[PDB]
């Protein structure tokens, strides 16, 4: 019939072509109104603080703070060395490092047997 | 030399004898009085050094340091005084004095005749530092960020301590007009591998080289703000002066000793820039954005062409204004919202426009536009490192891509978009706070009609 | 089926006072108050 | 803010995965951390991966340019997510296809240009005659040396 | 030489001007863009002076004016080149920016901030000054970068919209990728021909020129959105309209075709660059008119309609004329600058309707916009003796006949006739038929801004073809010798267009749907280009810089090989010196063994 | 899916917005007010013939294979409205809408150039500050235990009373400040 959806990483499925979009089973109406639940909470007791007169400054977010904490400081506490941190921090790490050596190695040796045998024309190259 | 080093000094009974009302007054006019004097020191010679005695000179190399530094006091008592309004009256004229002492510090590491005296007031300018930032920076990190500060230096320092007095032994002298025609080739061996290691190392921690980084961004971060300014736009340059200085002595194994330095550097500008798209602390970017800058001064240092040299001491003085004042923008949002998180304020524009305006030439200086200093540095490293390798370019270029880019992400978080609702202390902006975007932006686009001051000794 | 009288209600009063806010946008004849050029 | 709100190590009870689901202000069957593999990730939520361009624009957001809310789990890619950056929604052509339609044309008219290349056009001429021996002179040649004499005739 | 040097400084320094006067402000402005529209109408009267004294005797000149620097064997001057592409780019780009700003006194009326927005524009109008009157490489990028600068900040003028935050810092990201070219251009000739200055490269004239040419088309990619680094044009309808009609249709966007033709002297010698550049205008005018056959947004038309253009303005540089180039860019600024300004004139019409669905029967409603608008299509389509068949009637006849890539013939002629046909869709959606729009109908276009600003540009679209192309001198040989069949191309396929294309629109009427073709998601979608790189190269790029980057290196491994392994060893050490037990028996017992190793193992003692 | 009060979308109303975004995206394809009147006819035809269908699981599989239909025969680029998210206005005037509370920081020389703004500006604030206690003891006194199940708010149930948590929807900007 017609061509199925086929979602990638960058272009997500759709929520009316998901096929557990249409759950109405009573776990799935717990689950979401649990979810109500929790976000009504948090919109109280954030329009309880934006609402007030008496207050001025900044709201501050636990959650921004949590996010701001995890991307910096929790890291190298969970941070484990092993088969997979090994290997990438080498690959991504000193990979590069030894790729970039060898292409500017090779290119100045290259270059440099050119000007020592006078075959690379510098004929107007006075500024370096 | 003296004529500048008494007058810090006299900033002493000066901060330390003014009535409690005037402390702020008096040591910001007088270390102003400081800075107009400072411009003496722009009798250059096309062939000599200005040679003032046995015990200090000064080229064009350190002459702009010098004059940014001395410039750099009164921009930092600026800065501090309102964070540090509540603070006791003898701890802030020991903060004060802190500062006075940092500048006497650095103004004789810039005019040391004599290496070794390089080497003393270089690591004296460590101790005034590290109270700076582990007394009167605000976390809990700053006590960490202090001991990283002082390891990563002392452990780079005192194998050139021993260099130096090893030079001292074979040269018989330490002075560097002395140097200048006693130097003698230094061939490749082991030996003269890690004679190279042991000059070269103390000054690569810090620029800071890529890999030895770690210690700026919470040295920079945890700062105060005055701390913040003096480190990005000081103190990392006392390395570059330092590898201006001590390359000298280091020809011709530098040509192989370079390489693996030079790629640290290339490969590393190119990732810390790539970790500015993803800082979510704004001084944090800040830090990472002055690391990037200064890989292109290592790089320009160690292929040591004159194009080159001239890049590297125009970029020094150009990352000096530039960074200072985006650590000062950063501190006037963070004396308003109390976090650095940079997602949080947004929309700053709409709430104040004219430091908006300041943002933005801080932005455009920071991605280098044309015809800046920062440009024109920028350009000059980028001319002599196309010269050493043409395949550089890319690095380069790609640089610039990504340069461009967290410059204005800064610019587009902070300031644009919607304001953040909930968040209503933004106050308007303070006479004191554009006073010091305008003492930071006004000279370092005047410097662009006559760059020839900041192009060093071989301009 | 539309509102509950609870949001019929709570709409009313946030229409009124809403209305009320936009009204005292306006300006008098007076305003601006200019200094003397 | 204090230290049982901050992130933590890894949770491996399943009250210590309840207690962090309770942090993150979530449900327990919906909190997913990141797979313990020594990433530094911690007990921070595994979020479902979407751009917040793919929220719902109409709802009351805290934040609306942001389309986020008030204590709600930030992705660990939030600043990657914004609606500046990184868009997920779904696409009228699936990627695949979108993929193969535009590396086929961008290589089609690479081949067609090379092939063009090779079998120019031109037009039924001769090349075009200059005087005073192609204009040797006038190109930059030296008058101390004297060319071949390029003679050009009447048709 | 003292009434042309003059006039030509006196031009800058005017339009320099009123920055000073906005920056030294206490008051509110009585009319502060009445100011700047005076200024530029004086400063187009002026560069007309000079420009008529080089139509009189071909005088050109450099006024090389204000020694700046030197690096030892560069000495970089303030230097402006006075020849025909500044004696011709300076009017057309003052005429069109006065009809601009004339058009913005209406259009941003009621914006708050329109002192900002004639200053921004202003600024502009300097830097793009500045990179079309530069002698040298480096106040030629002191213009690039300054123009790049200003779209920017008037992409993003409505800055707290998310759309317009991201369309300038894309059109600044692909701006940055030509600027490597450019860059690379700078570094090769400073480092091969020791100059930077345009009298010493082409003195010099190096058979070599490959890799600064490549720099040089890279930038120009960059800058004059060729295939590759194009969609940043389209994503700049985000900004104002008269943004778009300045900027991104007339006088920013040639720049980089500019650029090229500059260095007109390198590019004739290389058939390698000209064939690249033949190649990748092409490429783009067929790309980018074929995106244009499908969209909906009227701002959106007209910009992949200049891209086109600028695609056809590479394919004439690389035809290897380059005089037929910056006389297109000369032409296509009038009539491009007034359809943005006639799309302008509907969208306010229409309450900040811009999309082509929801307009229609304009042609009696709007009658002033929709003759402009006509003779602005006729003008883009090749009309006979409007001001763009003295440009590109020319052009398709000298592709025609030149030894050229065929593929890259054949492609530049199928984008003639895709321009019919998106020009007779803005006319078939926009004017005729019957009215989609809203039934509160607010439709005036009865401001005098309005009716004068496009009335100029207008008798420049009538008449500017035929007036420059009878001033400017020969450069070239023209080839007006050709068979019927190939000197009757340009106007068979502008027709061929017409009449397919009213075919497509009479079968839009019909009572038939049809489901979507991929040839219809392909043109519509933009041909996938910004829907996938848009989507996968900030994804790698922005995983690689926190995952590998910010987390793996400098937040784990750099952190851990250096200090934290050293803090754990000096830990683990001070831990093993300090377990003493306190013993006595235990110490002497370490004492006695001090003393046998200090004597039978280390013979300390000999 | 994700709704302020309602935890989730019924039937009927998944129903009603495929209706509409098929109404929308086939005026889109159809862009004559003619030609979209007769297939918007014949669209609401084909919506008629299932109307009154009892089985809950039939009307479940004809809304998925319409969602399909309808992912199938979307338009690439729809009409959105200007002021419409995704739309070319949309979110346009964000940077003139200046919070209120900006007019605390104002100097006292241009609060004296509107005196009378300033002077019902600040019974405003009486008004809101003498509410605020009574409002949020209305909303501890009528939210159950555990906390709010929906984000609804109650209206004023006394005369006298504002609504609770009103000044941020009362005092928001102007769509065109
Ligand atoms: C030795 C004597 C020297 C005399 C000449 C001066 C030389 C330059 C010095 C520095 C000048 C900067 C001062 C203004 C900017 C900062 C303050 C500000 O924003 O005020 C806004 C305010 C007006 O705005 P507003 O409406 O009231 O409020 C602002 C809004 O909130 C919202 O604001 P906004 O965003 O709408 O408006 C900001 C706007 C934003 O616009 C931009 O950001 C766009 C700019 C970039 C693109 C366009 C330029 C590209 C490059 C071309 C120009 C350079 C080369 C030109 C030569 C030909 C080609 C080679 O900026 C401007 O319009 C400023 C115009 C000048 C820009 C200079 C370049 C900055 C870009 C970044 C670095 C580029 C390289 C360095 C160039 C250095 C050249 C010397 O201006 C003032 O009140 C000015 C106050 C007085 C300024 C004095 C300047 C000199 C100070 C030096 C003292 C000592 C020497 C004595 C000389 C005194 C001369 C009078
Ligand atoms: C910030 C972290 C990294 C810091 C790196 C600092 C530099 C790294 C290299 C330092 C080497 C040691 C000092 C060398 C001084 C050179 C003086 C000289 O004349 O050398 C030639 C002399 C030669 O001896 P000589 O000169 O007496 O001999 C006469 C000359 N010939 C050889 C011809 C007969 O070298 C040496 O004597 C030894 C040099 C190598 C020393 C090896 C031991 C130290 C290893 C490195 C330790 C680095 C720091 C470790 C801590 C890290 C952090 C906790
Ligand atoms: C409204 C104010 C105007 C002036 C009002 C009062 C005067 C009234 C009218 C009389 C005119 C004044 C007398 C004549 C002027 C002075 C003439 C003279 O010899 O001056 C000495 C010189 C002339 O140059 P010079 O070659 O003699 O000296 C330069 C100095 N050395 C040699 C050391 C390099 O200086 C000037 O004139 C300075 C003004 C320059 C004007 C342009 C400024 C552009 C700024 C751009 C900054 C960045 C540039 C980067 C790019 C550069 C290119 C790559
Ligand atoms: C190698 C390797 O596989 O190391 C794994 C090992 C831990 O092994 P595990 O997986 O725990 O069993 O882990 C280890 O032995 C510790 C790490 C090994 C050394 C890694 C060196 C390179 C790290 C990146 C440097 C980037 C700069
Ligand atoms: C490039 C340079 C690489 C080396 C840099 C120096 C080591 C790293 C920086 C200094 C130590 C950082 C630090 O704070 O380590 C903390 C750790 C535990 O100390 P603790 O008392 O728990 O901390 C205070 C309470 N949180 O402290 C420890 O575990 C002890 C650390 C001792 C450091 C001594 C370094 C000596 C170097 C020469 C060795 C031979
Ligand atoms: C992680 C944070 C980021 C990094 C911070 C900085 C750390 C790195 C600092 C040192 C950089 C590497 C050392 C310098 C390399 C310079 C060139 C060199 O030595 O080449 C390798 C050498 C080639 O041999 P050859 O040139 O013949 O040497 C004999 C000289 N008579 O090859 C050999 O002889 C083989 C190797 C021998 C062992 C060398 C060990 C000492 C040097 C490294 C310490
Ligand atoms: C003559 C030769 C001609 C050669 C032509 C071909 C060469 C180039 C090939 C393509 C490379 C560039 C294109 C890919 C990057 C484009 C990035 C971009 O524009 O992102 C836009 C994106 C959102 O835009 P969009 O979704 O369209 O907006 C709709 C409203 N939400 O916005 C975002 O997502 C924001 C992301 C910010 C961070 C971007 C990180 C990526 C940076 C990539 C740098 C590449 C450098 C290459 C260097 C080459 C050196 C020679
Ligand atoms: C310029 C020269 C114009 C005259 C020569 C071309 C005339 C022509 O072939 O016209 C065909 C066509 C009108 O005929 P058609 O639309 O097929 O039938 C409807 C009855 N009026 O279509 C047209 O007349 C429209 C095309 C006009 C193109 C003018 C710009 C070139």
């Amino acid at each position: 019939s017609f061509p199925k959806y086929e979602p990638s990483r960058l272009a997500s499925l759709p929520t009316t072509l998901d096929p557990a979009e249409y759950d109405i089973s009573s776990e799935t109406r717990k689950a979401q109104a649990e979810r109500l639940a929790i976000r009504s909470r948090l919109k109280r007791e954030y329009q309880l603080q934006y609402n007030d007169p008496s207050r001025r400054g900044v709201v501050e977010d636990p959650a921004l703070i949590r996010w701001t904490c995890a991307r910096s400081a929790n890291v190298y506490p969970n941070f484990r060395p092993n088969t997979k941190t090994s290997l990438l921090g080498a690959l991504f790490g000193i990979g590069p490092l030894i790729f970039w050596y060898y292409v500017f190695k090779t290119d100045r040796d290259r270059k440099e047997k050119l000007i020592q045998e006078g075959k690379l024309d510098r004929t107007f190259n006075i500024s370096y | 030399m003296l004529k500048y080093i008494i007058p810090t000094m006299m900033l002493m009974p000066l901060t330390w004898l003014s009535k409690n009302s005037m402390i702020w007054i008096n040591t910001t006019l007088h270390s102003l009085l400081i800075s107009l004097t400072s411009l003496l020191l722009l009798n250059q010679f096309g062939d000599n050094s200005l040679n003032f005695s046995l015990t200090f000179f000064s080229d064009s190399l350190s002459t702009p340091l010098l004059i940014l530094t001395m410039w750099l006091l009164p921009l930092m008592l600026m800065a501090s005084q309102h964070h540090l309004s509540k603070e006791n009256l003898a701890r802030k004229k020991l903060f004060i004095s802190m500062l006075i002492l940092l500048q006497l510090f650095l103004i004789m590491t810039f005019t040391a005749t004599e290496l070794i005296f390089f080497y003393i007031m270089f690591e004296a300018t460590l101790v005034p530092t590290l109270i700076i930032i582990t007394r009167w920076g605000n976390q809990t990190e700053r006590l960490n960020a202090g001991l990283y500060f002082l390891f990563y230096t002392l452990a780079g320092s005192l194998p050139l301590l021993v260099a130096l007095i090893y030079i001292q032994n074979t040269m018989g002298s330490l002075n560097f007009l002395i140097l200048q025609y006693w130097v003698q080739p230094m061939p490749n061996s082991w030996s003269n591998t890690f004679m190279w290691l042991a000059c070269m190392m103390a000054f690569m921690v810090k620029m800071p080289l890529y890999g030895l980084h770690l210690w700026l961004p919470k040295a920079h971060v945890e700062a105060p703000i005055a701390g913040s300014m003096v480190l990005a736009a000081i103190l990392l340059k006392l390395g570059g002066y330092g590898m201006m200085r001590i390359t000298l002595l280091l020809n011709p194994i530098t040509d192989f000793m370079a390489y693996p330095f030079i790629m640290l550097s290339l490969w590393g500008m190119i990732m810390t820039s790539s970790i500015c798209l993803r800082q979510t602390d704004l001084k944090s970017l800040i830090a990472y954005s002055s690391v990037s800058h200064m890989a292109l001064v290592i790089v320009a240092i160690l292929i040591q062409t004159p194009w080159s040299y001239m890049g590297a001491t125009a970029l020094m003085i150009a990352h000096g204004l530039t960074s200072s004042m985006l650590f000062c923008l950063a501190n006037s949002n963070y004396e308003r919202v109390h976090s650095r998180t940079m997602i949080l304020a947004r929309g700053l524009q709409t709430l104040l426009p004219l430091m908006a305006a300041w943002w933005l030439l801080a932005s455009l200086t920071n991605l280098a536009l044309p015809p800046s200093i920062n440009l024109i540095g920028e350009l000059f490293v980028v001319m002599s490192t196309f010269s050493w390798s043409n395949i550089t370019i890319i690095l380069m270029g790609l640089n610039m891509v990504i340069t461009a880019l967290y410059s204005l992400y800064m610019l587009i978080t902070t300031q644009r978009g919607k304001h953040t609702h909930h968040i209503n202390n933004i106050l308007p902006s303070f006479t004191r706070e554009n006073a010091l975007m305008s003492l930071h932006m006004l000279p370092l686009l005047l410097l662009s009609l006559n760059p020839k001051i900041i192009l060093g000794p071989l301009y | 089926s539309g509102y509950t009288p609870d949001e019929k209600l709570r709409l009313q009063q946030l229409r009124e006072l809403r209305r009320r806010w936009l009204k005292d946008q306006e300006l008098s004849p007076r305003e601006p108050v200019l200094p003397p050029r | 803010i204090t230290k049982d709100m901050l992130p933590g190590p890894y949770p491996k009870t399943p009250e210590e995965r309840a207690a962090a689901a309770k942090k993150y202000n979530m449900r327990v069957e919906d909190y997913e951390p990141y797979p313990d593999d020594g990433m530094g990730y911690g007990d921070y939520p595994k979020l479902p991966d979407r751009s917040q361009q793919e929220r719902d624009p109409w709802y009351d957001w805290d934040h609306p340019d942001l389309r986020l809310n008030w204590g709600e789990p930030m992705h660990w890619d939030l600043d990657m997510y914004i609606r500046n950056r990184v868009d997920t929604s779904p696409t009228p052509v699936n990627w695949n296809l979108m993929c193969k339609h535009l590396f086929g044309f961008v290589a089609f008219m690479l081949f067609m240009f090379w092939v063009g290349e090779t079998y120019p056009t031109y037009q039924p001429v001769g090349p075009k005659q200059y005087p005073y021996n192609n204009l040797y002179l006038e190109r930059g040649g030296d008058p101390n040396k004297e060319p071949e004499p390029v003679v050009h005739y009447e048709i | 030489m003292n009434l042309f040097s003059s006039l030509t400084l006196v031009t800058l320094i005017l339009l320099t001007m009123p920055i000073a006067a906005i920056n030294f402000n206490t008051h509110k402005f009585t009319n502060y863009p009445l100011y700047v529209k005076t200024t530029i109408s004086c400063a187009f009267i002026t560069s007309m002076i000079p420009t008529m004294m080089f139509i009189h005797t071909g005088q050109e000149m450099i006024i090389s004016n204000w020694h700046w620097l030197t690096i030892q064997t560069l000495k970089l001057s303030l230097s402006f080149k006075m020849d025909f592409f500044s004696m011709m780019f300076v009017p057309v780009a003052l005429f069109v920016t006065w009809s601009i700003m004339e058009f913005s006194m209406w259009y941003m009326h009621s914006d708050p901030n329109i002192n900002q927005f004639f200053k921004y524009l202003l600024l502009f109008l300097i830097t793009m000054l500045i990179l079309v009157t530069a002698n040298n490489l480096f106040q030629l990028f002191i213009g690039w970068e300054g123009v790049g600068i200003m779209s920017f900040l008037l992409i993003g003028w409505w800055y707290g919209r998310t759309d317009a935050n991201t369309a300038a810092l894309q059109a600044i990201l692909y701006n940055r990728i030509g600027d490597i070219g450019f860059i690379l251009a700078m570094a090769w000739f400073l480092i091969n021909l020791n100059t930077w200055d345009l009298q010493q490269i082409f003195m010099l004239n190096p058979n070599d020129s490959n890799l600064p040419l490549m720099g040089l088309i890279l930038a120009a990619t960059g800058k004059s959105a060729q295939f590759g680094l194009h969609p940043w044009l389209p994503s700049a309808m985000e900004g104002p309209t008269p943004v778009s009609a300045l900027l991104h249709s007339s006088t920013m966007v040639v720049a980089g075709i500019f650029l090229l033709i500059r260095f007109y002297p390198l590019t004739e010698n290389n058939k390698f660059g000209q064939s690249i550049m033949l190649c990748l205008g092409a490429m783009t005018t067929l790309f980018t008119a074929m995106c244009a056959l499908t969209q909906n947004d009227i701002k959106k038309i007209i910009a992949f309609s200049t891209s086109s253009q600028l695609g056809l303005m590479m394919v004439t540089i690389g035809i290897n004329q380059p005089h037929l180039a910056f006389l297109h860019i000369c032409t296509h600024a009038f009539f491009k600058a007034m359809l943005f300004m006639c799309s302008g004139s509907i969208i306010h019409s229409l309450n900040d309707e811009q999309d082509i669905r929801k307009m229609g029967g304009l042609f009696k409603a709007m009658p002033f916009t929709t003759t402009a608008l006509i003779i602005g299509s006729l003008a883009l389509t090749g009309m006979p003796f409007l001001t763009g068949f003295y440009s590109k009637d020319l052009i398709i006849e000298s592709a025609n006949t030149s030894y050229t890539n065929a593929w890259a013939l054949l492609m530049t002629l199928v984008a003639t006739s895709f321009t019919a046909i998106y020009s007779t869709r803005i006319i078939f959606f926009a004017l005729l038929g019957q009215p989609r729009f809203p039934t509160l109908i607010n439709i005036n276009e009865n401001n005098p801004f309005l009716i004068n600003s496009i009335k100029r540009l207008l008798i420049g679209s009538l008449f500017a073809g035929f007036i420059i192309s009878n001033n400017i001198p020969p450069m070239t040989i023209p080839q007006m010798t050709m068979p019927h069949y190939l000197k009757m191309t340009a106007l068979t396929v502008t027709i061929l267009g017409f009449i397919l294309a009213l075919e497509i629109s009479n079968t839009t009427h019909y009572l038939k749907f049809n489901y979507p073709s991929n040839t219809f998601k392909f043109s519509n979608l933009l041909g996938y280009y910004p829907t996938i790189m848009h989507r996968l190269t900030p994804y790698m790029n922005l995983t690689m810089s926190q995952k590998s980057a910010s987390s793996l290196l400098d937040l784990i491994w750099l952190e851990t090989i250096l200090p934290k392994t050293i803090s754990l060893a000096q830990m683990k050490m001070s831990t093993t010196i300090t377990s003493q037990k306190g013993l006595i028996k235990l110490y002497f017992l370490s004492f006695l063994i001090t003393i046998l190793i200090s004597t039978t193992l280390l013979n300390f003692h000999e | 899916a994700f709704l302020p009060s309602a935890a989730y979308l019924t039937h009927q109303q998944k129903v009603l917005q495929l209706y509409k975004r098929a109404l929308r995206h086939l005026e889109s394809r159809c862009v004559h007010r003619d030609k979209y009147r007769y297939f918007a006819c014949l669209l609401r035809a084909r919506f008629d013939e299932h109307k009154n269908e009892k089985d809950m699981v039939k009307a479940t599989q004809l809304l998925r294979e319409a969602e399909k239909e309808f992912w199938h025969g979307q338009h690439p680029q729809p009409y959105i409205f200007p002021e419409s998210p995704g739309g070319t206005s949309y979110e346009r005037y964000e940077c003139y809408k200046v919070p209120e509370w900006c007019l605390d920081d104002w100097h006292p020389s241009e609060k004296a150039m509107y005196p009378d703004y300033f002077a019902k500006r600040e019974q405003w604030k009486k008004l809101r500050r003498e509410s605020w206690e009574r409002e949020v003891k209305q909303l501890q006194e009528e939210t159950p235990v555990g906390g709010p199940r929906t984000e609804a708010l109650p209206p004023a149930r006394k005369q006298g009373d504002l609504p609770p948590l009103w000044w941020h929807i009362v005092t928001r900007p102007r769509e065109r400040p």
